[PDB]
């Protein structure tokens, strides 16, 4: 909101980090999924 | 949305009466997501009407209903003694079951209350107490006046009662001291 | 026949976090949605939530998302209720319900007998029993008790016919009083909430 | 200048869906379509889109949007798609 | 895999490979991809 | 309340392929990883593997990939341990563990009571009981027994106060010897590995 | 039928087609089907 905020929550400002309510009883779509991004840079650069 | 119902309704034995139910939502798949439940005083609610066009097994066929827009109604034919109970309509279209404000169905019937008196025991007198008990029963109407004679007379009473014998009852406890009890009483009952 | 008997009534102080259970039988308690319905004395029903027996998927009403949690045990076909930070206004009658093959998954087909939960800070005062010109019938008097659901019997339960119990009366001092009569004897009062059993003879 | 939030309920939060041969169609218009609340109403097994971006959707306008609701078997989920064939695709519901 | 084969990977070279590990919800697995938008794609992790 | 118990102790010869089971209750045995921990007498804990009861997914320690297999039954919430080609170095105390709600999935939250497993070729030699200036106290003597878990009671467990049991002593002939005393009577020695109960009066 | 329409069977091509003939009781005819259970479906003839 337009009103300034402080270290505590307010009607127009909340914490930007929300927690995941991961539960094993949820169907496909709400279960946790691990993601591994293998970034590759293949070019004429010296390969290691 | 919230369901609304008339808090009190009246009827008579052998006649017919209808109970309205408004505030019912509607979802995809039809508007038949209306159900009714009957809850006797001091007992659990019983499923009497669900899928209003249909009825459960064992439920008497005298119960029926119909849909009209966002308002449903419960029709009962041939009111009897066992029909005097509470009724709640329920809607389950939005994957959430909500109930109305409850209904109280009353029926007329044959009305002279019975009056009994019991003096306090000696064990109460030894405990510096004196409770005079006057019981009232066998009256059909839900109203009864309780009093005591010393001049007209702490004393408390309760109007509602159980309906095991198809009749209502009442009780009153004149709480006095043994000195005031031995210093003299008569139970005064007034009924329509 | 199918049975959905719940646990007995309980009376605790605010903040003890009591637990209520229900034992079901007569059907496969693995695929039928089971839940609980709250009702305060003198008002309508209030649905809290439901739970699936196969997998613990729970669906709570917006007014009961954190006020009560529902759990179940498929191995013994028993559901459970748990609360946190009980308030004085949390005392109400709780009715359980199951899906049933009558209607849809949300339609409540069968109901239990109900379990009364009493929450108060009156320290659960114990009752007092006293006996009562009719002889013809005899009776006894129960006074000085805060919890309302009191049980009264005659001759240790041997006399059931012709026995009548009048409703309780609330005195001005904040205590209730009831009286039970028998058609003509020892009157037995078993106050389960206060765990006080007093025997009296007319 | 419309601020009425679109009733995205009554379809995803509906109690009972319609049959396959009697699939229900609900007219949706005169609203602001916030598709972000759909992802949290119920889990999703498949969210395939044809011609429209599944994510670049809250910044578009539509003349009329119709939500078709029906329940099919798990082995025939690949049949509800443009150009597919099968029992449902021929006698129950066919996408152009 | 983008630009590379998931199978023909044991016969190539790379300059530097960086593995990014994070857990997301099941319904937002389609958001971790180049050009996609959403909550995770805008405020948590964005692929070029 | 959540409870976790294992099977009773066993003693077999090398190569009989005994089986140990575990029974749990009080929670959903479909979402918590359950496993086992090996502990040989004199050394520390040695984890063997875990299993998720929700499916057939299993994990084992690199040092226990083929030496021991772990299985579970979700329908009865029972886990099992199986061995093949037992050896002299297989005797150890096995403790079961579960995930719990304390930490991550790999962290062991709760533990069982333990099951003693002894692998030897002594064929479970039967024990011998003998009774034992005191004025006062009385006692008894147990000799010629190979198995370690030998229990001794007094008057079928009626005497608990003043009862003391001294540790066993291994004789030079390869057999152990223990003695139990009671402060002042029949001493009851129950050899569970061989189901031999001997009653002796002092 | 499952997977194949009863009408299109007279025109579709198949590599191999097998026919199994057996006699069961009238009250257990609903047991021979994919996913069903019973005595015949578990110990006599099981469909995937």
């Amino acid at each position: 909101g337009n009103r300034p905020c402080n270290g505590v929550a307010g009607p127009n400002c909340y914490s930007p980090l929300q927690s995941y309510g991961f539960r094993p009883t949820y169907g496909v779509g709400h279960q946790p999924y691990r993601v591994v991004v293998l970034s590759f840079e293949l070019l004429h650069a010296p390969a290691t | 949305s919230a369901l609304t119902q008339p808090r009190s309704v009246s009827g008579s034995l052998g006649q017919s009466v209808t109970i309205s139910c408004t505030g019912i939502s509607s979802d995809v798949g039809g508007d038949n997501y209306v159900s009714w439940y009957q809850q006797h005083p001091g007992k659990a609610p019983k499923l009497m009407i669900y899928d209003v066009s249909k009825r459960p097994s064992g439920v008497p066929d005298r119960f029926s209903g119909s849909k009209s827009g966002n308002t449903a109604s419960l029709t009962i034919s041939g009111l009897q003694a066992d029909d005097e109970a509470d009724y709640y309509c329920c809607s389950y279209a939005l994957s959430r079951v909500v109930f109305g404000g409850g209904t109280m169905l009353t029926v007329l019937g044959q009305p002279a209350p019975s009056v009994t008196l019991f003096p306090p025991s000696s064990e109460e007198l030894q405990a510096n107490k004196a409770t005079l008990v006057c019981l009232i029963s066998d009256f059909y109407p839900g109203a009864v006046t309780v009093a005591w004679k010393a001049s007209p007379v702490g004393v408390e009473t309760t109007t509602p009662s159980k309906q095991s014998n198809n009749k209502y009852a009442a009780s009153s406890y004149l709480s006095l001291t043994p000195e005031q009890w031995k210093s003299h009483y008569s139970c005064q009952v007034t009924h329509e | 026949q199918m049975q959905l008997v719940q646990s007995g009534a309980e009376v605790k102080k605010p903040g003890e976090s009591l637990k209520i259970s229900c034992k079901g039988s007569g059907y496969t308690f693995s695929y039928y949605w089971i839940g609980w319905v709250r009702q305060m004395p003198g008002k309508g029903l209030e649905w809290m939530g439901i739970i699936y027996p196969g997998d613990s998927d729970t669906r709570y009403s917006p007014s009961f998302q954190g006020q009560v949690t529902i759990s179940a045990d498929k191995s013994i076909s028993t559901a459970y209720l748990h609360w946190s930070s009980l308030k004085a206004s949390d005392t109400a009658m709780y009715y359980c319900a199951r899906q049933g093959d009558l209607g849809d998954w949300i339609l409540l087909g069968y109901w239990g007998q109900g379990t009364l939960v009493t929450v108060s800070s009156a320290s659960t005062k114990g009752p007092s029993v006293f006996p009562l010109k009719s002889t013809a019938a005899l009776g006894c008097l129960v006074k000085d008790y805060f919890p309302e659901p009191v049980t009264v019997s005659w001759n240790s339960g041997a006399l059931t016919s012709g026995v009548h119990t009048f409703p309780a009366v609330l005195q001005s001092s904040g205590l209730y009083s009831l009286s039970s009569v028998v058609t003509v004897y020892i009157c037995n009062v078993n106050h389960k909430p206060s765990n006080t059993k007093v025997d009296k003879k007319v | 200048n419309i601020t009425n939030l679109c009733p995205f309920h009554e379809v995803f939060n509906a109690t009972t869906f319609a049959s396959v041969y009697a699939w229900n169609r609900k007219r949706i218009s005169n609203c602001v379509a916030d598709y972000s609340v759909i992802y949290n109403f119920a889990p999703f097994f498949a969210f395939k889109c044809y011609g429209v971006s599944p994510t670049k959707l809250n910044d578009l306008c539509f003349t009329n949007v119709y939500a078709d609701s029906f329940v099919i078997r798990g082995n025939e989920v690949s049949q509800i798609a443009p150009g597919q064939t099968g029992n449902i695709a021929d006698y129950n519901y066919k996408l152009p």
